[PDB]
């Protein structure tokens, strides 16, 4: 169901356990069900709730990324709403223990703190993204200088300040495409860089080829021109391909 | 790492959440 591997194992088992938990408590069996001392696993909950807000604040102020500041508070708030349901209904069920609103109050309660910690995983994994669409983008710009180059010194320093940015972007969708639990998606990232990867010498040798017939001012330019311009459309293509594929 | 510490943090939130979801629907 969840996207990302992370994401799944984390979610999953409690997503289906809370489930269970509300159809349970919609056919009426949760009501009069006797229900033991829940101060102890109810704190537990609190402490590991605090602990995450905490990590959670730590990661809103050291990172960059501002849709991550602005999402990650309100779910800090369904978090902790939720966590107050569930210290609430624990006192409440050792005053009643037949009690209805605090049976209500630990479904809402557990259901809060899913629905919060969701919100939590994806908006960090969506940040996550974003790096990696970051350096996409810049390859994508710099591959736009390409048709620039028109010396052999051009070509030197255009190479060079080139081959870092690919190298970095393979290694980020390499670990990327391992985290998906969309196999088609992950064929479709690591066939685009196997494509762009593959492009690269093209590019560099099509480009030589340029800066050659520019110098020896022969027939063979536009045919240089129009091969270079077809390797930089290709790979941007491909890129632009991964940016999309990495969003869905 | 900050990644690392995050992800363990909400798997803490999670492993407690269905404790308590696994007590509260005990039969």
């Amino acid at each position: 169901v969840f996207h990302t591997r992370t994401i799944e194992s984390i979610l999953e088992p409690v997503a289906q356990q809370i489930s269970h938990l509300v159809i349970m408590h919609e056919e009426g069996e949760v009501d009069g069900k006797a229900i033991p001392d829940l101060t102890a696993p109810v704190a537990a909950v609190q402490a590991a709730v605090s602990n995450l807000v905490r990590v959670g604040k730590e990661t809103v102020q050291t990172t960059e990324d501002q849709i991550l500041k602005r999402d990650m508070p309100p779910a800090f708030i369904k978090v902790e709403n939720a966590c107050t349901k569930l210290v609430q209904a624990a006192q409440m069920l050792q005053s009643d223990p037949y009690s209805v609103p605090a049976r209500d109050y630990l479904i809402d309660g557990s259901r809060g703190i899913l629905s919060g910690t969701s919100d939590l995983l994806l908006t960090f994994d969506e940040a996550e993204v974003r790096k990696i669409i970051r350096v996409c983008k810049g390859i994508l710009e710099y591959l736009t200088v390409a048709e620039v180059v028109e010396t052999m010194e051009d070509l030197v320093t255009y190479t060079k300040n080139l081959g870092p940015g690919m190298t970095k972007m393979a290694k980020m969708i390499d670990e990327r495409q391992q985290e998906l639990t969309h196999q088609e998606h992950r064929v479709m990232l690591v066939n685009s860089m196997n494509t762009v990867k593959e492009l690269l010498p093209v590019l560099i040798s099509a480009m030589k080829i340029f800066v050659t017939t520019k110098n020896s001012k022969n027939q063979g330019i536009e045919e240089a021109l129009k091969n270079r311009n077809f390797t930089v459309e290709k790979m941007s293509a491909e890129i632009n391909e991964i940016i999309r594929v990495l969003q869905l | 790492t900050a990644k690392r510490q995050f992800v363990q943090s909400a798997k803490e939130v999670a492993n407690s959440t269905a404790n308590l979801v696994k007590t509260i629907k005990a039969l």
